[PDB]
């Protein structure tokens, strides 16, 4: 198709960022309602950090990025996982691979 | 198997396995002497290969550059590097592909342990290989060529998240390197069948399902953040995003080149900047005759079609999750 | 799966409405950028209403609902349609059927 | 063919075809006498059938009710009415399905014109059939049964948009009827193959692609507005939404019953309240062996699978758009 250039490319990018931001927030909002409904364990980063390493060997030090990565993964990507102990096994698997 | 090589070859009271266990092991002297020697040998080899790459690139007129190949597992990254980065293709030819920053390049050697056969699994050697990659990257930071110029380097990692992207941009800025970034996307299912096609006798990784899916989600969700860095700073370098058409061929989707931002394929751009999540799973989808036929229907190349077919048939009747799990467990 | 009831059902519905509203607006915003880029004829309800009937036989009298139905259809549902004269044929087809 | 029956059988200077042409033709006396007679006959028949329905429903204890069957073309609406609305199923049995408000019920008769064979196309009779449906609905508004109670009625239309939904709610409110609404969804592709399975010797409509796609978009985009009306006003009546699982079976997705709102299937609810649009087309997808196999893979019932297969094979090699266009053109 026709390549978007200049102002059109920039505006498409801007609007697409808005769309994806809304989708990003919505995925988490909906997942939290469903989680409450089924009794999924409340996300607790500190309890998580007891049973596995979320540090990526000290590269990930921002507390805001760190909670946001794992809370979102827990709720949005693994909706059928009910416990942080379960999720721990997942996280460990993730850092066993590139 | 189960015990990691960092535990087997580490010396003494090993710190509880999160970091703290890294600085301990980041010190090249908390390892058994034989393992220390293996590390030195592998780092020497990798450094030699990296210097060959750097001298090739400089001879071909490339200013000091960090070539970053972003993208999820088995998305076609190697073919894109070969075809779409001609100066780097010329360099990689001279090293048979070696010299890039990537923990996976050390895995085969660590797994064989100079014994002549693989006796440790990829997972068993991963921590150790990551440690070696970090030492390798550390030494490359201020590595010079024969002209005294900073060596160009290649980072071949998923590079999904903001912190990782920021770290490499910072490394480039601090060392006076441009960032030349190619970002390569394929549908999740393409990565899954890509992994099943990788044979254990090869050196490409065969991760389990959660690695490929979480990698897919991360790479897509953070893609526009990466693009924003290049839109904001023309001096950073250049960015190209390649996505996968229905027939499996890679096409340019968006780019920031010489500071100019363009969207070559708006439909794909909308698609490949989002993970396509729902509240509740491709993991449970069963590889059946239909699925194999469905994937074969969009593969026209005979060799690729045959290999895709054979990889899937081996796991006929299993879910994607079960299939990748079994495939990953092979040594 | 587990049925959402009471407050959980209401909150899921609320959040889903927000999500779909964002998607609804985004589809149109993105379509308009693409339309500008390819030179698609600007949507003109009155010129449209010359060449076909948008009234649904006088059932649709709200000007706000009427423009919003056809402008959105023109841009979002028929992105490869370049002209209102073309779109007219589509609209006529739509009211030839239940 | 081309000339509509409103033009063929209308008398005099016909007003330019948008409304204005409706009031002109809404007057039952701007038609040729023979056509006027046909109209009277068809309305008498429909009214008789509707009264039979109404008397059945009242005898079975149903308060005055507007039964609304919302949903896109060929989504399985008839089967849902039959299975999930037992009181109405009992009534429709007595009329062999006749008596509902729906322009399509007049089309076969108008197309044959008492000649014994269909000589006009569905499109040729549509305006006239819509005119008859409106006259039919008008007379039903204050129609009473033998007990003097307002007659229950059935509205069998797509009912996609806000203005239509508002109009029927207003009609119910003004006439003291409850609204019992079943809303039936299927994936767009299911509707497309549903249309191709309808045979021209049957009386179910065979519309072209844009009707089915635009109907799909409209019904999904406005679905939550309909639900909101029932959430807001428990006295309005009851609402049930049925969606289609992967295997083709209908399942309850959301409901408002006795004022209570529940979401029986949250995954489907998220899906079927959105049209799944992108910036640029299922219309161009070609019906090939793979597509037929793909659809057959999720149909377990032998009769349904065979009929789906046969309908698709007739249009093998054609796009969905071309296939529905050709199928629609049959008399």
């Amino acid at each position: 198709m026709k390549t978007l250039t200049g102002a059109d490319a920039l505006e498409f990018h801007k609007k697409l960022k808005e769309r994806n931001k809304a989708l990003h927030a919505s995925d988490l909002e909906l997942a939290l309602v469903h989680a409450d409904a089924v009794g999924k364990e409340r996300f607790d980063l500190e309890e998580l950090e007891k049973i596995c390493d979320t540090s990526d060997a000290g590269r990930l030090t921002d507390a805001k990025e760190r909670n946001d990565i794992y809370e979102r993964m827990y709720y949005v990507e693994y909706p059928n996982v009910m416990t942080l102990k379960e999720f721990a096994h997942i996280v460990e698997t993730l850092f066993s691979w590139s | 198997q189960r015990k990691g090589t960092d535990e087997i070859y580490g010396l003494g009271s090993l710190p509880s396995a999160g970091p703290g266990r890294w600085e301990y092991l980041a010190n090249p002297g908390n390892w058994h002497p034989e393992r220390r020697k293996l590390h030195e040998k592998l780092l020497d080899q990798a450094r030699s290969s990296a210097l060959t790459l750097a001298e090739s690139l400089e001879s071909d007129g490339c200013q000091p550059t960090l070539f970053a190949l972003r993208g999820n597992t088995a998305t076609g990254k190697t073919r894109i590097a070969t075809k779409k980065i001609p100066v780097l293709a010329a360099a990689l030819k001279k090293t048979a592909g070696k010299g890039c920053v990537n923990p996976d390049v050390f895995k085969s050697s660590l797994a064989k342990s100079e014994t002549g056969a693989k006796i440790f699994s990829s997972a068993q050697v991963h921590s150790e290989s990551s440690f070696l990659a970090d030492r390798f990257e550390g030494g490359l930071r201020s590595q010079k060529t024969g002209s005294g110029a900073i060596a160009s380097i290649v980072v071949d990692k998923r590079l999904s998240r903001e912190y990782e992207i920021d770290s490499y941009i910072q490394l480039a800025k601090e060392t006076g390197r441009k960032v030349e970034l190619c970002d390569i996307d394929a549908p999740l299912e393409n990565s899954l069948v890509g992994v099943l096609q990788r044979k254990p006798e090869g050196e490409d990784p065969r991760p389990p399902y959660p690695v490929v899916s979480s990698g897919f989600v991360a790479v897509r969700s953070n893609r526009m953040y990466v693009i924003d860095r290049f839109i904001a700073d023309p001096s950073l370098g250049n960015y190209r995003l390649f996505g996968t058409a229905e027939d499996g061929e890679k096409v340019m989707v968006a780019s920031v080149i010489g500071g100019e931002f363009s969207v070559e394929n708006a439909e794909l751009y909308e698609k490949i900047t989002s993970p396509q999540l729902s509240v509740t799973d491709l993991a449970d989808k069963v590889i059946d005759k239909e699925l194999i036929d469905r994937l074969e229907n969009n593969i026209a190349d005979p060799e690729r079609a045959a290999k895709t077919r054979a990889a899937l048939e081996k796991y006929s009747g299993k879910s994607w999750s079960a299939a990748l799990a079994a495939h990953s467990e092979l040594i």
